[PDB]
């Protein structure tokens, strides 16, 4: 795999550069780095090839580059239809024949975000006998696309098969995330409780529930 | 040159499946899988005009790519399938109106390789309790096959909140999507909250009540 | 018959123009390639030193004594079999005979200078290889004719 | 002085090896063959027909009478100037003088056959252009020496 970050965001009237650092013998010596664009739920589209080149269809916005051992994609004059994953790929002339990047999530921050408010979902009398106790942290209306729900119930970390879902398109064009963490069924009275907190650079919500009031 | 690919191939964990990749001189049809969430990782790279397939060092023991020289087609056979192999796969030649190089273009539609123990599974109605001044209430669906499921409120004036959660890639392949709608929570008896969770491939229609925890 | 006598083919000077003819050439990724490396090769091959006008078949040469400025040929690699090396300034300009259907080397977009490789058994059997990227000229038999200009020995 | 007489430079036959020298050449973007196209060019330039051994400066060549098998060159107009064309089988093998620092043409990965272009004002002034992709050899002055082999007229 190629050393490529995902956190790329900025204003529409700004330029950006995505780093793609490989081996010292397969970037600086051999130059064949190709870039792609994966729109949500679509097949990849060729953007850049052989370090610096565009096909007849790719807008002049894209500009390839090679700075010694780090290749970078330069998107000057950003557009509103560019919220997609960006990859780099050099055919490394070593034991590994073709090497792909990590995948850069491009979230061009432009739309205003809403004030977050999180609360746990307790199962009703209809779901106590059915044994389907599920606490879902429904967080809607948020940007940028980087969400991983953490459950640190008064400093108590436990994770070895937690079901997590990534956001998609909604009726009001705002993202929504969830984290169905597994609960112990025969240990509710003995155990303490469950919490809900996510890192989003500004969001500060704690959710420590109580089984016995 | 244009690339056409085969449809969805749902199979059991431990079987073989061939994926046809049709084309419209010197085309080099490679293959790059797509693990949900994670980035693309290349695997195959046969040259139909020569017939020799030189696969990536990690695969090769399960992928057997052949070259149909009669109708310019390339097959991919992923044997020894599992839940980890449940991914969208694409066939990719290298083209540029005249150029040929170290890249991929065009790409196939994407063969849906759903590998899990299932055939025609459907869920019932398990709602999310609005245990009470704002209520972002809704209805959660747990397991079913194949995706998707139609979940909406009131079947008319409350359908302005339909959301679909993508493929939950875990130890199993039983899909899980959620669909909520923020509507006034001061009506639990008069405008009785009965959300609809329906599965079409398994038939039957069910509707259950939504009340806070008790 | 005593005709005009010129400088022989086995004697190469840094700068000489080399014309190689590769009739019935084939594509390869197993002869001069461990994993996946390309080149076109031909059983019968003719090498002409356009500068002198002297020419001879590869199979009819004593590659043991093929010199470059009073120094026998180098041998950087040896993947598959033994390989005599004739280096060149720039790249190899080769083509499919008669047609303008041109060929391109493996390092098609680098300042790397390509070289000619020759396999020799020691007596009356020689193949000539020329770097390529893909089957741009065909699978084979493909009649090729390449051209280049020798460089200095490393 | 009357020395031995050979076939002239202006007379070309499809197959002749061409050696170009572009002393202190510069990079050029929207200035040759077509719009937004790269190439290296030289004011002072020497063109040698390695086959005959005949050589002369571009500026000292009556490009009006430069023939190919009894047929004058296909002069083609560019967006700006009007240029003389010397076609070749295969591609152009050019390099930065002395060093193995090789060059590559604009069609670096296509079966397209490259050609040599010469601009001439009509009297004692002639530049020579050779296809390139980027500043692989530098910005300029960069001393280049290219090589290729004449092709048939279209």
């Amino acid at each position: 795999a190629l050393t490529q970050p995902a956190s790329v965001s900025g204003s529409p009237g700004q330029s950006i550069t995505i780093s793609c650092t490989g081996t010292s013998s397969d970037i600086g010596d051999y130059n064949f780095v190709s870039w792609y664009q994966q729109h949500p739920g679509k097949a990849p589209k060729l953007m850049i090839f052989d370090v610096t080149n565009r096909p007849s269809g790719v807008s002049n916005r894209f500009s390839g580059s090679k700075s010694g051992n780090t290749a970078s994609l330069t998107i000057s004059g950003l557009q509103v239809e560019d919220e997609a994953d960006y990859y780099c790929s050099s055919y490394t002339s070593t034991n590994t024949p073709v090497v792909f990047g990590g995948g850069t999530k491009l979230t061009v921050l432009g739309q205003p975000k809403a004030a977050p408010s999180v609360t746990l979902f307790p199962p009703s009398s209809e779901e106590l006998q059915a044994n389907k106790a599920t606490l879902v942290c429904l967080i809607s209306d948020f940007y940028p696309g980087a969400v991983t729900v953490a459950w640190k119930a008064d400093s108590s970390p436990v994770k070895a098969g937690v079901e997590t879902t990534t956001p998609s398109k909604q009726s009001n064009n705002k993202y929504a995330a969830s984290s169905y963490l597994s609960l112990t069924p025969e240990q509710w009275k003995s155990h303490r409780s469950y919490s809900c907190q996510v890192t989003h650079e500004g969001s500060t919500v704690e959710k420590t529930v109580a089984p016995t009031e | 040159v244009q690339l056409v690919q085969s449809g969805a191939e749902v199979k059991k964990p431990g079987s073989s499946v061939k994926v046809s990749c049709k084309a419209s001189s010197s085309y080099v049809i490679s293959w790059v899988r797509q693990a949900p969430g994670q980035g693309l990782e290349w695997m195959g790279g046969i040259i139909p005009i020569i017939g020799t397939a030189n696969y990536a060092p990690k695969f090769q023991d399960t992928v057997t790519i052949t070259a149909d020289k009669s109708t310019n087609t390339v097959y991919m056979e992923m044997r020894s399938l599992r839940s980890e192999d449940t991914a969208v796969y694409y066939c990719a030649s290298n083209v540029q109106l005249q150029r040929r190089g170290n890249w991929f273009d065009p790409w196939g539609q994407g063969t849906l390789v759903t590998v899990s123990s299932a055939s025609t599974k459907g869920p019932s109605v398990f709602p999310l309790a609005p245990s009470s001044g704002t209520a972002a209430l809704g209805c959660l669906v747990k397991d079913y096959f194949p995706e998707p499921v139609t979940v909406s409120w009131n079947s008319g004036a409350l359908t302005s909140g339909v959301h679909t959660f993508p493929a939950v890639l875990q130890s199993s392949g039983l899909y899980s999507l959620s669909s909520v709608v923020t509507v006034p929570s001061s009506s639990l008896g008069t405008q009785t909250y009965i959300c609809n969770v329906n599965h079409k491939p398994s038939n039957t229609k069910v509707d259950k009540r939504v009340e806070p925890k008790s | 018959d005593k005709p005009a006598p010129a400088r022989p083919i086995t004697n190469w000077r840094s700068g000489d123009v080399v014309w190689v003819t590769l009739p019935s050439a084939e594509y390869a990724q197993s002869q001069s390639a461990m994993g996946s490396h390309p080149a076109y090769w031909s059983e019968e091959a003719t090498i002409i030193n356009v500068a002198t006008g002297q020419r001879a078949l590869v199979s009819s040469i004593k590659w043991d004594q093929v010199t470059l400025n009073g120094k026998v040929l180098h041998k950087e690699t040896h993947s598959g079999l033994v390989y005599y090396q004739l280096p060149l300034m720039g790249k190899i300009s080769f083509w499919q005979q008669g047609t303008t259907k041109a060929g391109y080397t493996y390092n098609y977009n680098t300042t790397d200078s390509d070289s000619l490789w020759v396999w020799w058994d020691g007596t009356s059997k020689g193949y000539l290889y020329v770097s390529t990227y893909t089957t741009m000229l065909g699978a084979g038999p493909v009649n090729i004719t390449g051209l280049g200009a020798i460089g200095p020995s490393p």
